[PDB]
């Protein structure tokens, strides 16, 4: 009866995970990409900024 | 041989 | 009537694997095919940051992207100046045993803790000129793995007793604690926009919690050995993690399983710290194998390595405009790259 | 603020850096495990929720860290890494607890086989010989149930400099010294090495123990560094 | 924090006289603390400095030689030993502490200041010397410098003061636009490399005094002449 | 105008002296390049290993080649500029390889009777090995200023390396004596017996190895070195031992055991060490 209480905890959990909304993969990879090639710019380690405006260098 | 050794 | 609620359990256990597998319609691999590449990657030591003693276990950046503050198991904190390599602050600890540390987003204050199971907040801006412990937070019963906090007034703890906990720095107690994982959490996100976190434990297993519900909203069970690094993405809708299986794996919230792997042949070591860059295209992960790498996140091909360390890399962090990576390991070294 | 004056303070910070080196390099850190059993709450006293418990003290002006990590949960695969390049390990067996001597086999064997403890030596304290002297010279309690293999031991010539017993206790805590170094002497390398003793209640020699092993594990960490090995 | 100074009096101009700073409520070994003057009816003058840990120590140009300062880290004093008083010496000796990192807001607290009675260098100009006020305006204090004070590391080196009547010195702008801890969210100070101003944006009462500046950029630290605010 | 030697005994020495170079120059500047070129063996520790192993290299580069080309049939042929060289840097790198065995055998002495004491900072080792130098240049001076190239009709007998008078020639040759052998064979005797104690009473087999080489250090170093300070002794004093016309051979003899001191660091560090065998497989 003790852990019939934490079988439970387990139970109820689940059924708040099972029961939610999931969008499909290729709408959650597209707008991944999508972020990516917005800031893509404005990324100082993928496009590197010259030596005046390093300002470590 | 005379000859002087160096050290 | 334990099997009534454990045939349930794996019965709800499969009607979540099937109504993933409903969304799993294209990998991420083939939506990037077409995407360019991103290139070699070649960065170079800028700053070298000496003066701690034993090995560096943690660091972290400021949001000015200037300051930075860096632990080490000889027993003190040591706030840097990156453009300078000075020494702003030295503040030595109670315990040698330091684990996490965390720098304040308003700059007052800085965090650390570890094995005395304490979360200890620091003021920097004293009127006294010296740096003194403002709260000394206790309440966990394991290890303190890592602190992060959301404003001056709230933190969030990792610990290795399965619990993470917020709390309150002013009244010194636990607002709320989230209890659902089965092993030591050893690394924890907070969002961008600071209302979930993730966190990664021993379990193999990553949860996405709620901070004001207190509930646990997903869990990811992609991994197969303890996840130590967790990351969120810069837009809030995804997650990295690394674990000891030598993988790292990129999750999403809205679909709720795994993108891709980041894994490879010859790496075997696992990885201790991950990081993503500011437009979330480069994913850098530390290793065990002295060495950090920069996979890129949306193709999974490694375009680049970090190799100035010699030993363990354990630390890792990009600041918020995207400037530099610093990267903390067991020579007592930091460095800043480029 | 010039930053002539703030590298002023960079430059008064690694002089006191500098001096807490010299405290740090001339500090020997210990690690002190072993389960409850045993009296590792004990030698602590003899010597001279908070997760962790350090213990100073000093033999022959030789400053000595321990660190009694307790207020833990059960498992230690991750915080057993903080304590790579540690000294020591004093662990501590409780030798008079027959039954639970095989699962102190089997963490010694954790230990021992670590992937971060692979430089570490270990010094066994087998502890509670008194409680294993009157144990044997009871005869209750059988150490050939427990281990199958006493019945075909014996114990070996060049040993026991004890003064005064019967060689049943001889044979007993010498091969309960047998079973921890056939784990030290298989499964490990010539990096580290184990350091048996037979430790007691009030035994004052402990830190002097500690001190000469110690002293033992630094000069095989010196004859590495200066190629003479 | 407090800073009380002790020594003064009548001295002859031949003689000498030791000052003394006792600082008690901060860690005063950290702090680089200066002295800085002010001539009966007139403006502040910089006389000596000393460092955290004994280090650069700067004077003046018109008391080098004569003053020598001093520092005793256990006993919390600072001292300022003087040998030969010349008569434009006669002045109410302040004594302020200043650290300095990232971040710092050097000249943050002044003593109080004893009254010694005996019996190149960066201009800086205030025009306005008197300004009338009515409380609930917005005036502008202005400021002018011979050089630039804007260095190369990105910060401009200018630091703002207010003097009220009987008091001591508080800073209220430090690096040109930072509002000092403990200062109103009225007071918005800003500027140029060389023009610089003060906006106090309502009036109080507590706003009346000498407002005075400073730069920080090279060391004899030159004020200026004060624009005094009345009501 | 003699000493002219056949062609039987210029090879018979020459096979000699070549393989003390061969074993020297090939195996000492390859424990540079361990040291050096890598980063786990590139430690405070190592830095007088560096010390010695180059100028041993300088011992046997500048020093047995140049002066055993003068010592067959005397024949100076280097010129007049070289000679006020060869008593400098070849002299320096002697007495810079003796110095340094007599820092390796006090800091080895500190690494195991006070073994928890901590060993001289990266700055401490520096200022010492570099003070080496400055009392090994000091000593070597002397024979610098007085290189008195007074050639004959015949290049027999060029390079003199005292011209003033003998009475002051004795004198270098026991402050040399006195300071290069004797002193750090007391001080390579104390260390290195204590140690050599201590050590000798598995691993303990590794332990009683290492006082096997310093039996072989401090005796193939009295023995070495003797003949070779004996000889500039006995010629100083009595000159008339430079026209004995066997001369050349017992100079030879003592030269030759002197630099046969080069090669055995490379081949002791190896028959020691596995981190150094693995470096010549390599």
């Amino acid at each position: 009866t003790a852990s019939i209480a934490q079988a439970r905890k387990l139970v109820e959990q689940l059924k708040m995970e099972a029961n939610i909304d999931r969008i499909k993969v290729s709408k959650a990879a597209a707008d991944l990409m999508a972020y990516c090639e917005a800031h893509a710019k404005e990324d100082p380690l993928l496009t590197p900024v010259p030596a005046s405006e390093n300002p470590f260098r | 041989d005379d000859f002087f050794g160096l050290m | 009537e334990l099997d009534q609620l454990r045939q349930e359990a794996e019965q709800l256990k499969n009607q979540i694997r099937d109504a993933r597998k409903a969304c799993a319609d294209a990998t991420l691999s083939q939506i990037t095919n077409n995407i360019d590449p991103v290139g070699r990657i070649q960065m170079r030591t800028r700053r070298t940051l000496r003066g701690h003693l034993a090995k560096i276990y943690a660091m972290h950046w400021g949001t000015d992207s200037r300051l930075l503050v860096s632990a080490s198991q000889d027993g003190k904190l040591i706030i840097w100046d990156s453009y300078t390599t000075n020494k702003v602050h030295a503040i030595p600890l109670r315990s040698s045993w330091v684990m996490t540390c965390a720098y304040a987003p308003s700059g007052n204050y800085v965090a650390c803790g570890g094995l005395d199971n304490i979360c200890s907040i620091y003021n920097l801006k004293t009127r006294d000129g010296d740096v003194r412990v403002s709260r000394e937070l206790a309440g966990h019963t394991g290890y303190l793995s890592c602190c992060r906090f959301l404003d001056d007034n709230q933190i969030v703890t990792s610990s290795g007793d399965t619990t993470c906990a917020l709390w309150d720095i002013e009244t010194g107690q636990q607002t709320t604690t989230f209890t659902g994982h089965t092993g030591d959490v050893m690394s924890l996100s907070l969002a961008p926009d600071t209302r979930l976190f993730v966190s990664g434990a021993c379990d193999a297993s990553a949860k996405l919690w709620d901070v004001r519900e207190g509930m646990c909203r997903q869990t990811f069970t992609g991994h197969e050995s303890d996840i130590n690094a967790i990351c969120f993405f810069p837009n809030g809708n995804a997650f990295a993690t690394g674990s000891d299986d030598a993988t790292c794996r990129l999750f999403d919230l809205r679909a709720d399983q795994e993108l891709m792997t980041y894994s490879h042949d010859n790496i075997i070591c696992g990885i201790t710290s991950v990081s993503f860059s500011k437009s979330g295209r480069l994913l850098l992960a530390g290793y065990d194998d002295f060495n950090c790498n920069v996979w890129d996140a949306l193709k999974a091909d490694r375009a680049g390595v970090l190799a100035g360390h010699d030993n363990r890399v354990s630390c890792l962090g990009v600041t918020d405009d995207g400037m530099a990576v610093a990267t903390g390991s067991w020579d007592s070294f930091l460095k800043i790259w480029n | 603020a010039e930053d002539k004056a703030a590298v002023e303070r960079s430059k008064m910070i690694e002089k006191q850096l500098q001096k807490d080196k010299q405290v740090y390099r001339r500090t020997l850190r210990l690690l002190l495990l072993g389960a409850d059993n045993s009296g590792k709450s004990t030698i602590v006293k003899q010597m001279r929720t908070s997760g962790i418990f350090e213990t100073k003290f000093q033999v022959d002006k030789v400053n000595f860290h321990m660190f009694d990590v307790g207020a833990q949960r059960d498992e230690r695969r991750k915080w057993i890494q903080c304590f790579n390049d540690v000294t020591a390990i004093i662990f501590v067996v409780d030798s008079s607890d027959y039954n639970r001597l095989q699962e102190a086999l089997n963490d010694f064997d954790s230990i021992w086989n670590n992937r971060w403890l692979r430089t570490i030596s270990v010094i066994l304290f087998l502890n509670k010989q008194d409680l294993l002297a009157e144990k044997v010279l009871a005869g209750k309690s059988k150490i050939e149930d427990y281990f199958p293999e006493f019945a075909r031991y014996t114990t070996p010539e060049d040993a026991t400099p004890e003064p005064g017993e019967d060689p049943r206790v001889t044979r007993a805590k010498y091969f309960i010294r047998k079973e921890f170094v056939d784990i030290s002497t298989a499964s490990g390398d010539g990096r580290h090495i184990c350091y048996p003793h037979f430790t007691c209640a009030v035994d004052t020699e402990n830190a002097r123990r500690i001190f000469n092993d110690c002293k033992d594990i630094i000069l095989q960490m010196n004859l590495r560094e200066y190629n003479l090995v | 924090v407090q800073l009380v100074e002790s020594g003064g009096g009548l001295v002859q101009p031949g003689g000498s006289r030791k000052l003394s700073c006792s600082a008690s409520g901060f860690a005063f070994s950290s702090f680089g603390m200066h002295w800085v003057r002010q001539a009966p009816e007139k403006g502040l003058e910089w006389v000596a400095y000393i460092s955290s840990g004994s280090g650069t120590i700067y004077y003046a140009d018109t008391v080098k030689g004569r003053f020598t300062i001093s520092r005793d880290d256990p006993k919390n004093t600072l001292f300022l030993q003087m040998t030969s008083l010349r008569s434009e010496d006669t002045a109410m000796y302040y004594c302020v502490r200043s650290i300095y990192y990232y971040g710092s807001s050097p000249f943050d607290f002044w003593g109080q200041g004893t009254t010694l009675t005996v019996s190149s260098d960066i201009v800086m100009t205030q025009a306005t010397s008197s300004v009338p006020v009515t409380p609930g305006e917005s005036v502008s204090i202005s400021c002018r410098s011979s050089k630039s004070l804007l260095h190369s590391n990105g910060n401009t080196y200018l630091y703002w003061f207010l003097q009220r009547p009987g008091q001591s010195p508080q800073l209220l702008i430090y690096r040109m636009s930072n509002l000092a801890s403990g200062v109103p969210d009225r007071f918005s100070g800003s500027g140029s490399g060389t023009a610089f101003t003060l906006t106090i944006s309502r009036l109080e009462a507590e706003d009346v005094g000498v407002y005075y500046c400073m730069q920080h950029l090279e060391y004899p630290l030159t004020f200026g002449a004060g624009t005094k605010l009345e009501l | 105008n003699q000493f002219v030697q056949p062609s039987w005994r210029i090879a018979l020495w020459s096979l000699a002296y070549g393989v003390v170079v061969a074993v020297a120059v090939l195996g000492n500047l390859i424990v540079i390049w361990i040291i050096l070129a890598h980063k786990r063996m590139r430690t405070v520790t190592n830095y007088f290993l560096v010390n010695l192993a180059f100028s041993d290299a300088s011992m046997a580069a500048f020093n047995t080649l140049v002066n055993f080309i003068y010592a067959l049939h005397s024949e100076w042929y280097f010129g007049a500029n070289y000679c006020r060289f060869q008593n400098f840097f070849p002299i320096t790198a002697v007495f810079a390889s003796i110095y340094s065995m007599t820092a390796i055998a006090v800091d080895r002495y500190m690494a195991i009777i006070d073994p928890l004491k901590p060993r001289l900072s990266a700055t401490a080792t520096k200022i010492v090995i570099g003070s080496i130098w400055i009392l090994a240049f000091l000593l070597a001076f002397p024979q610098c200023l007085y290189s008195k190239t007074k050639v004959m009709p015949g290049r027999t007998l060029c390079f003199v390396q005292w011209p003033e008078g003998p009475k002051q020639h004795f004198t270098y040759h026991i402050i040399v004596i006195i300071l290069v052998y004797c002193f750090p064979l007391l001080i390579m005797g104390i260390t290195y017996t204590i140690v050599g104690i201590t050590l000798w009473g598995e691993q303990l087999k590794a332990k009683r190895k290492v006082v096997k080489m310093m039996i072989i250090v401090v005796m193939t170093f009295a023995i070495c070195w003797l003949p070779y300070h004996i000889y500039f002794i006995l010629t100083a004093i009595y000159q008339q031992l430079n026209r004995w016309k066997y001369i050349q051979q017992v100079y030879l003899a003592s030269f030759w055991l002197a630099m046969s001191s080069t090669m055995y660091n490379p081949i002791i560090y190896c028959c020691l060490n596995k981190r150094f065998r693995a470096g010549f497989k390599r």
